[PDB]
RNA sequence: GUAGGGGAGCGUUCAGUCCGCGGAGAAGCCAUACCGGAAGGAGUGGUGGAGCCGACUGAAGUGCGGAUGCCGGCAUGAGU
RNA sequence: AAAGGUGAAAAGAACCCCGGGAGGGGAGUGAAAGAGAACCUGAAACCGUGGACUUACAAGCAGUCAUGGCACCUUAUGCGUGUUAUGGCGUGCCUAUUGAAGCAUGAGCCGGCGACUUAGACCUGACGUGCGAGCUUAAGUUGAAAAACGGAGGCGGAGC
């Protein structure tokens, strides 16, 4: 019966409410409130000034295997490029 | 007794010495002050004072003071020579409102109040004491 | 769906105003002003609730004084006397004793110059 | 009547802070302070030759009161109610 | 272990789930239900752009006593409004193991006290809404309870029309919050069953 | 104890479920000396003339004294 | 631009009375006229009328405390409610501030409107649920008093 029907206990917190509180007018006091433009990265705050180039490609990457699978456990299946699938090393792209 | 809903069929709920004139173009503070006189005295003084009293709210004061005196004798089969003002009063009314002026802030600042009634009324009764 | 005001801000100020009594004018009739004056209100209640107790300390005391200062003593050697017989822990509220029984605060002034001298 | 009574009260049911133990006239005794009785008023000490006692009378809870703070320009104020508990005791004693 | 109404025997199947009856897993099933069901639409001109004005208004200095941008602004009357509400969806993906452990949960919390499996359906004889009553009544259903009949056989179904004894829920459609919002479940069909 | 963080909660609307109440009178409105740790909630009385509490869960256009804030009504100056 | 409401039904008030009228008072209809056409409730500001206790040597943020006087007894003869006389104490609220009763800001008064949201297969944390070395689906398809199907893809799974 949904009437008796409980919550998950501690699901759900509400929200936040600012209207009332009294002796709540949130965020800062002055300086910085109103605003959308807070946005915590930028230029020359020791991102630039850092020295980096290196060259990108990213390249060829495969799909790792640990031999610490294959053997210990199951039946040695007889691997191939078949099994991969159901063995739960079925990924690929790669 | 029962409940209110027979209450309110078993009575028609009279109202004895009582008129009021509704509407009156006149303003409520300016009536008060002729209708204090006639408050609380002799039926026929307050018709002389009422003669003779010189504010023009006045009238329409005395037209009234008859038409509730008049309600009194007739509707209420009441006794004229007993007759006297018990309670008389001005409760203001509906401020007069024409059509015009709309405009914000031009030449603006003017009346066109034309305040509203003081309705009047004036209940009347009978001496007792005597 | 839209939940509007209705029916609550004025339980609210009536509530507020109903404190209301023989507060003067504006303070019992208008909210602002009613609730306001229910501000400073608050500070007197409490404080003065707090300092009602120094004011009956202070009316005791000026009791017991008097009557000590007729009989030939004053609150400084009354109390001082009594204190010296740990005899009477009296204390608290002795002066109705003072102001409707005679002979007693006379035996208790005799007594507490006993111990004295 | 600091806490606990003392003194001299003919045959009068009063008021006094909670009594401790419970009861409908479980009996309550008290040693003395003064008295005036008999005509012949004898001071302390001559008091713990004296004792009046009590019968209980009833467990109330009184006059409810509100706890109102307020100070000013910072917000701050304070609303909660108390009501501080008694006991009520008949006296005809000693 | 569920008794069927005419036949064989069976529900010896079907292990209830565990631990038996969580009412949790089933209040974040209902109430996924009920937000899937929900239809998102508002009424709001939130915007001062969405209600019409003509956007200039007097003067910034030298009025006195105002300083207004518009008269389409929250802050006046007639204007936007400031968040309302939009026609948003509250329609999402329940994880599919919680749905499947939910109305099992369900039919199992129905095992703490009544519920029934039929075969034979052919008992109605056509509809007559009386023929329901009949096999109701014979049944042990005298409506005095709420009921959810699952079946298909349409014929057999569309004999039970109202809110009163009872509601239907066809070829399997079964749902959570239709089933343990009714009183009684009667799963008749035993095809979903078992 | 100020900005700020944390915890418990009160109230209003809609919604599902449960219990229900109403022409021998619903909501709202008015008075009140009771209850509750507070937001608050009851009792009886008076108005009213159709509807509406309570419990459990869910969703908010959800709580005003201020913004020379918005609309409306009504005061002051003054019988000037 | 503001904008709405008699009554179930016009049965919408003949007739009488004061009056040029407006307006009211009877009568009648009606459950109700405590609905009468300035027609649902009818709050608050604001204007009056009557009553109670009060006030014409008193310096005042309008209160708070304490005692006395007078009046009232439907949560209600006291644990009181109303008013008041005297005593004691007592520098509006808000913002803005090193600092506000401030001769600094705001505001005539009451009502109603009125401000920390919403969106994304975004990111990162707290708690909660389901499965768990695995965990999920997206578009869509099919049913649609109902939800199922859909592995394209995403995240773990190896680092440098
Ligand atoms: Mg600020
Ligand atoms: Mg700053
Ligand atoms: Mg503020
Ligand atoms: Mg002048
Ligand atoms: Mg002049
Ligand atoms: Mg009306």
């Amino acid at each position: 019966g949904s009437r008796k029907d409980r919550k998950r206990v501690g699901r759900g917190p509400g929200g936040t409410d600012k209207t009332a509180g009294r002796g709540h007018k949130g965020q800062k006091s002055r300086s910085g409130a109103g605003k959308g433009a807070f946005f915590e990265g930028g230029r020359s705050r020791l991102i630039a000034r850092l020295p980096k180039r290196g060259f990108n490609n990213v390249g060829t990457t495969y799909e790792v295997v640990k031999l610490s699978q294959l053997q210990d456990l199951e039946d040695t299946t007889f691997d191939r490029d078949t099994l991969e699938a159901y063995r739960l090393v079925r990924r690929k792209n790669r | 007794f029962r409940n209110k809903k027979q209450r309110k069929q078993q009575v028609k709920l009279r109202k004895p010495g009582f008129a009021v004139a509704k509407y009156v173009r006149m303003s409520p503070r300016k009536v008060r002050l002729v209708v204090d006189v006639i408050r609380g005295k002799s039926v026929q003084d307050a018709e002389d004072l009422l003669r003779f009293i010189p504010r023009s709210a006045s009238e329409p004061v005395a037209k009234v003071l008859n038409s509730a005196k008049a309600n009194a004798l007739h509707n209420d089969e009441m006794l004229e020579d007993r007759l006297f003002v018990k309670e008389a009063y001005v409760d203001a009314g509906p401020t007069l409102k024409r059509l015009i002026p709309r405009v914000p802030r031009a030449r603006g600042s003017a009346n066109i109040i034309k305040k509203r009634t003081s309705h009047i009324t004036i209940i009347v009764a009978e001496k007792g004491n005597k | 769906p839209r939940a509007k005001t209705g029916i609550v801000r004025r339980r609210r100020h009536k509530k507020v105003l109903k404190r209301a009594k023989g507060f003067w004018g504006s303070r019992s009739k208008q909210y602002r002003n009613a609730f306001q004056t229910l501000l400073n209100a608050a500070t007197y209640e409490y404080r003065d609730r707090r300092n009602k107790k120094r004011d009956f300390r202070r009316l005791w005391i000026q009791r017991i004084n008097a009557g000590a200062r007729l009989h030939g003593m004053n609150y400084s050697t009354f109390i001082n006397g009594l204190k010296r017989a740990n005899i009477d822990l009296n204390r608290k509220v002795l002066a109705d004793i003072a102001a409707r029984e005679p002979e007693a605060f006379k035996a208790l002034v005799d007594a507490s110059r006993n111990a004295r001298q | 009547i600091q806490t606990g009574g003392k003194q001299y009260r003919v045959s009068e049911g009063d008021v006094i802070r909670v009594e401790s133990l419970q009861g409908e006239a479980g009996d309550k005794v008290e040693l003395k302070a003064l008295f005036v009785g008999g005509e012949q008023t004898v001071f302390g000490e001559d008091a713990g030759k004296y004792t009046v006692q009590a019968e209980v009378v009833e467990h109330g809870r009184g006059k409810k009161i509100y706890i109102r703070k307020y100070k000013s320009g910072v917000q701050y104020r304070r609303r909660t109610g108390h009501r501080q508990n008694f006991t009520a005791i008949k006296i005809l004693g000693i | 272990a569920q008794i069927n109404v005419i036949g064989q025997n069976g529900g010896r199947t079907i292990e209830l789930p565990l631990p038996e009856v969580n009412s949790g897993v089933l209040h974040e099933v209902v109430t996924w239900q009920l937000a899937s069901r929900r239809r998102g639409t508002a009424s709001t001109r939130t915007r001062a752009q969405v209600s019409k004005t003509g956007r200039k208004m007097y003067g910034q200095k030298g009025t006195g006593n105002a300083r207004h941008g518009d008269r389409s602004v929250p802050t006046f009357v007639g204007g936007g409004v400031a968040f309302g509400p939009k026609p948003r969806s509250y329609d999402y993906t329940l994880p599919r193991q919680v749905r499947q452990l939910g109305l099992a949960m369900a039919i199992a919390s129905r095992q703490e006290g009544g519920k029934l499996v039929a075969v034979d359906g052919f008992d109605i004889a056509d509809a007559k809404t009386k023929n329901f009553i009949s096999w109701a009544k014979q049944n042990g259903l005298d409506g005095t309870e709420k009921v959810l009949l699952v079946t298909d056989d349409e014929n057999t179904r569309r004999a039970a029309r109202n809110v009163s004894w009872v509601s239907v829920l066809p070829v399997a459609g079964v749902n959570v919050y239709d089933i343990l919002r009714h009183d009684r479940l009667v799963i008749d069909a035993a095809a979903l069953e078992i």
